[PDB]
RNA sequence: AUGGUGAA
RNA sequence: GUUCUUUGUAAAGUGCCUUCGAAGAGUCGAGUUGUUUGGAUGCAGCUCUAAGUGGGUGGUUCCAUCUAAAGCUAA
RNA sequence: GUUUGACCUCAAAUCAGGUAGGAGUACCCGCUGAAUAUCAAUAAGCGGAGGAAAAGAAACCAACCGGGAUUGCCUUAGUAACGCGAGUGAAGCGGCAAAAGCUCAAAUUUGAAAUCUGGUACCUUCGGUGCCCGAGUUGUAAUUUGGAGAGGG
C-alpha cells in the first residue's frame, strides 16, 4: 500500500504547462488535429457574450 | 383466515381460556389425521396464547401502577450499558457554584464587525 | 481419552484430566491464544446463531425505542 | 508503515466540523482573541506571535474583567508575566479596538 | 503565621524527642 | 482547624506516642482477615485531604500485604479485584513493621444514588472509571508510571510505549517531503 | 470477517443508514437573522464576508453595513417584599429620615443593615411607593 | 524461544 | 415567539477604604540493591529521613521560573 | 443494681434496593516477557476500559526585549548526545489542526447539620412535594483553590 501513487510537480512547470495549453488553442490547426469538428467555427479562439 | 386479534382483544380471560382449550382438543382431534386447518389451529393458538399474555401483562403493569421498583420483567430492555451511564438528572446535576458563575457570567452571543 | 465436552460439544474433554483442551471447560474463561489464529476464526462470534447479537444493531438505530405504532 | 491516503479526508473533516462550529456559533467567529507575543531564543525573538490569552494586567488596563472578558471571546493567560511597555500597549490597543468592534446582542 | 507556629511548638512539646534525636 | 493539628503530629512518624499507637495498632490488625471492612479511617486528616467524604457511598478497607508492582499498587489491585462493585480512589500508608506493610484504601461506589447525584463525585460513575488501579490511574499507579513534566520524564511523560511506537514508525505522505 | 459474511447472509437484514448528503449541509442553529440572510451555495468565509462579519480573527494561514445595521438594532429591543416592605415602613414611621438613630433602633432594626443600605432600601421604597 | 496437546 | 410564575429584607459583580490572610510527611531527600534509557534520569525491595519569607529545576556573589507529594475535564 | 439502659464490635435472613465475573479485542492502559552490546520494553502470556483510550491545565520550557493545558503533523534532525565500532538516537524554540477551565485539604454556619440515602401517598414520573426512618458531629451543605481569598463600610 505504501507504492508511490502521486507525483510532486514544481508550481512553475505547472503553469507553465497550464500556460502552453492555453496557447494551443488559438491555432485552428493544432485544434483540428486534436480531433475536434471545428471546421465551421466563425473565429477562433471562440468569443461569446457574458449572456451565455 | 383464522381467528383476529383485534376480535379477541376485548375477550375476558375465562373467554379466551375456553377458546385455547377448544382450539387445543381441535389439534389434538386433527393431529391422529395427519391438510392446512392444522395450520390454522396452530396458529389461531399462538394467537390466544399471545392476547392472554398480553391482557395478563398489562394488568401486572396495573397492579405495578406508579410504585417505584416493578418487576425486572416490565423494565426496559434497552442494554445493560444504559441502566448505567446515569440518568439525564443525574448528568445535569451541577453543583450550586457552578450554577452561579453561569448565571453571573453567562456565554453571550456576539459578533465582530462594529 | 477424550469425550463429549456439554460448553462445545466437540469430543475434546480429557476422561483422566475432568478438562476440555478446545474450550477450557471446566474453566469460566474460554480457551484462546493469539497464536491459534484459525482456532478464533473457528470459535469467533457469528459462527453460531447469534440469537440475540442480531437485533442489537437494529435495536440501536431506533434508540431503543418502546411502545407502539400509533396508526 | 503508515500512508496519508486520508489527507484530503482529513481536510474535509476538519472543513465540516469548522462549518459545524460555525452553525452552532453563528453569531460568534469561531475564535477567541489573542495578544501578540516576542518569541524567546533570539533567532525568533524578532518574529511577533499570537499568545494564548491576554495578561490579567492587560484585561484590567482594557477595561474590562477576565471573567466577563471569557464570556466575550478574549482569551485569559494568568502565567504570562509583563515586561514590555510596548508588547503592553500594543495588547491594550487590540483589546480596546476589539470591545469597540464587537456587537452584543441582550439576554432579554 | 504565628499560628502555624504556636501549633508546630505544640505538637514539638506533644512528641517529645525522636530516638535518632534523643542522641543529641 | 483540628486537622492541622493532625498533620503536625503525624509528621513526626518517629516520635514515642506515634510508635506505641502503631505498634498498638498493628497488633490489633494481625488478628483480623488480610482484607476487611474499615468502619472508619485512621487518618482523617489524610483522608480529606485525598478526597473521602463521611457520606453514604463511600467505603474504607484495610489490606495486608507481604514485605519486599509496588506494595500500593499490589494493595490496590487487591481491594479492586475483592471489591468488583467498588471504584479504588485513592489509599495512603497507615503502619509498618518488619514483616508487613499497611494501607488504607477508600472506595466509593457508583451504584449508591447519592454519589450518583453528587456533581463532586458523579464523575467516577462514568464506565471509563472502571478499575483504575488496574491501568494505573490512581495516585501510586501514575507515579510508577513516570507521569510529570520536564526533562526527567521526557521518555515517560505520557506512555512509555506510544514513544516507541511513535519513533518506530513510518510516515509517508501522499507527496513525499 | 465472519459476523460480516453471517450478516450478509443472514434474513434479518442490514439497519441501512444513509446520511453521507447531510455531512456537507449543515443549518445554522444560532441566530435567526444570520438564517434568514445566510445562504448554504458560499462557504463559511465568503457567508460572513456577505453578512459582513470576521469569521478569523487571527491572521489566517494561507492565501486569500446591510445586514448588521439590523444586528444593531436587535441591540435596541426587582422590588422590595412585602415583609422587607413593612419592616422598611416600621422603621420610616419611628425614625423618619434619621438614619443614625434609626441605625440604633435595637427592637425593629433585628439585622443590623448599616446605614448605606438602610437609606438605598427606604429610597428604593419611597420611589416604588412614596 | 512463547503458548498448548496426550502420554505412568 | 407563545403562557404561568417570581420575592426573599435572596445570590452575585464593579471601584474605593478598612481588619485579617490556610497551602497534600514514611512525603522530598541521601544510601544500597534489581530494572529501563543512545537519555545519565526515571521505575522498584529496604536502613534513615527533611523545612516553611520553606521546597524543586538551571550559571557564573548568588540571579531566572513554579509551588510537587489529590482529583475531573470535549476538541 | 445477686438489675436496667447508651453505644462500639462481630455473626446470621431463601430480607428490601443494587453491582461484579464472561464474551469480543485492530487501537488504548498496566504487569510480565525470549529465541553483557544487537533482534527487544518486539514475539507470546495475564489483567482492565471506550468509541476512541492515555495525558491534560507546570515544583514546565528557557537564560531570552522571554513563551504559558494536553495531544497529533512538518521542521528542529539523522543534529545534540551516547555506544565513537558496527549502530541507537532525543527534546526547547518556529509553523500548522483544535483551544475551556476547574473541584477538595486546608482559617467557626455555631444566631439554629442549614446536608444527604431509603420507606410511605400523590403529581406535571430519567423527577418534585408532606411525613417518617437512618447516615452524618471522628464533619454532611454554602462561602476560598494562590489569578489569591475572607469579616465589615
Ligand atoms: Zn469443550
Amino acid at each position: 500500500t505504501w507504492r508511490k501513487w502521486n507525483v510532486k510537480v514544481n508550481h512553475n512547470e505547472k503553469r507553465y504547462a497550464t500556460a502552453s495549453a492555453i496557447a494551443a488553442t488559438a491555432v485552428a490547426s493544432l485544434v483540428l488535429a486534436r480531433g475536434h469538428r471545428v471546421e465551421k467555427i466563425p473565429e477562433i479562439p471562440l468569443v461569446v457574450s457574458t449572456d451565455l | 383466515a383464522g381467528v383476529k386479534a383485534y376480535e379477541l382483544r376485548t375477550k375476558s380471560k375465562e373467554q379466551l381460556a375456553s377458546q385455547l382449550v377448544d382450539l387445543k382438543k381441535e389439534l389434538a382431534e386433527l393431529k391422529v389425521q395427519k391438510l392446512p386447518k392444522i395450520k390454522t389451529v396452530r396458529k389461531s393458538i399462538a394467537c390466544v396464547l399471545t392476547v392472554i399474555n398480553e391482557q395478563q401483562r398489562e394488568a401486572v403493569r396495573q397492579l405495578y401502577k406508579g410504585k417505584k421498583y416493578q418487576p425486572k420483567d416490565l423494565r426496559a430492555k434497552k442494554t445493560r450499558a444504559l441502566r448505567r451511564a446515569l440518568t439525564k438528572f443525574e448528568a445535569s446535576q451541577v453543583t450550586e457554584k457552578q450554577r452561579k458563575k453561569q448565571i453571573a457570567f453567562p456565554q453571550r452571543k456576539y459578533a465582530i464587525k462594529a | 481419552s477424550h469425550t463429549l465436552c456439554n460448553r462445545c460439544g466437540r469430543r475434546s474433554f480429557h476422561v483422566q484430566k475432568k478438562t476440555c483442551s478446545s474450550c477450557g471447560y471446566p474453566a469460566a474463561k474460554t480457551r484462546s491464544y493469539n497464536w491459534g489464529a484459525k482456532a478464533k476464526r473457528r470459535h469467533t462470534t457469528g459462527t453460531g446463531r447469534m440469537r440475540y447479537l442480531k437485533h442489537v444493531s437494529r435495536r440501536f438505530k431506533n434508540g431503543f425505542q418502546t411502545g407502539s405504532a400509533s396508526k | 508503515v503508515k500512508v496519508h491516503f486520508d489527507q484530503a479526508g482529513k481536510k474535509v473533516s476538519r472543513r465540516n466540523a469548522r462549518a459545524t462550529r460555525a452553525a452552532k456559533i453563528a453569531p460568534r467567529p469561531l475564535d477567541l482573541l489573542r495578544p501578540v507575543v516576542r518569541a524567546p531564543t533570539v533567532k525568533y525573538n524578532r518574529k511577533v506571535r499570537a499568545g494564548r490569552g491576554f495578561t490579567l494586567a492587560e484585561v484590567k488596563a482594557a477595561g474590562l474583567t477576565a471573567a466577563y472578558a471569557r464570556t466575550i471571546g478574549i482569551a485569559v493567560d494568568h502565567r504570562r508575566q509583563n515586561r514590555n511597555q510596548e508588547i503592553f500597549d500594543a495588547n491594550v490597543q487590540r483589546l480596546k479596538e476589539y470591545q469597540s468592534k464587537i456587537i452584543v446582542f441582550p439576554r432579554n | 503565621s504565628n499560628r502555624t507556629k504556636f501549633v508546630r511548638s505544640l505538637v514539638r512539646e506533644i512528641a517529645g524527642l525522636s530516638p535518632y534525636e534523643r542522641r543529641l | 482547624g483540628a486537622y492541622k493539628y493532625l498533620e503536625e503530629l503525624q509528621r513526626k512518624k518517629q516520635s514515642d506516642v506515634l510508635r506505641f499507637l502503631q505498634r498498638v495498632r498493628v497488633w490489633e490488625y494481625r488478628q483480623k482477615n488480610v482484607i476487611h471492612r474499615a468502619a472508619r479511617p485512621t487518618r482523617p486528616d489524610k483522608a480529606r485531604r485525598l478526597g473521602y467524604k463521611a457520606k453514604q457511598g463511600f467505603v474504607i478497607y484495610r489490606v495486608r500485604v507481604r514485605r519486599g508492582r509496588s506494595l500500593r499498587a499490589t494493595a490496590e489491585e487487591r481491594v479492586g479485584r475483592r471489591a468488583a462493585n467498588l471504584r479504588v480512589l485513592n489509599s495512603y500508608w497507615v503502619n509498618q513493621d518488619s514483616t508487613y506493610k499497611y494501607f488504607e484504601v477508600i472506595l466509593v461506589d457508583p451504584q449508591h444514588k447519592a454519589i450518583r447525584r453528587d456533581a463532586r463525585y458523579n464523575w467516577i460513575c462514568d464506565p471509563v472509571h472502571k478499575h483504575r488501579e488496574a491501568r494505573g490511574l490512581t495516585a501510586t499507579g501514575k507515579k510508577s508510571r513516570g507521569i510529570n513534566k520536564g526533562h526527567k520524564f521526557n521518555n515517560t511523560k505520557a506512555g512509555r510505549r506510544k514513544t516507541w511506537k511513535r519513533q518506530n514508525t513510518l510516515s509517508l505522505w501522499r507527496y513525499r517531503k | 470477517s465472519v459476523r460480516k459474511r453471517k450478516m450478509n447472509r443472514s434474513s434479518v437484514g442490514k439497519a441501512t443508514r444513509r446520511n453521507k448528503d447531510k455531512q456537507r449541509k449543515i443549518n445554522i442553529q444560532s441566530n435567526p437573522i444570520i438564517a434568514a440572510n445566510w445562504d448554504y451555495s458560499l462557504t463559511m468565509a465568503q457567508n460572513y464576508k456577505k453578512l459582513g462579519l470576521r469569521a478569523k480573527l487571527q491572521t489566517p494561514a494561507g492565501g486569500k453595513e446591510t445586514e448588521v445595521v439590523k444586528k444593531l438594532e436587535e441591540l435596541a429591543s426587582r422590588s422590595q417584599s412585602e415583609r422587607e416592605e413593612e419592616w422598611l415602613e416600621k422603621l420610616y414611621k419611628k425614625h423618619g429620615d434619621d438614619y443614625k438613630k434609626m441605625f440604633f433602633d435595637k427592637k425593629l432594626n433585628i439585622y443590623q443593615q448599616s446605614e448605606g443600605d438602610l437609606k438605598r432600601r427606604l429610597l428604593r421604597w419611597k420611589k416604588r411607593n412614596g
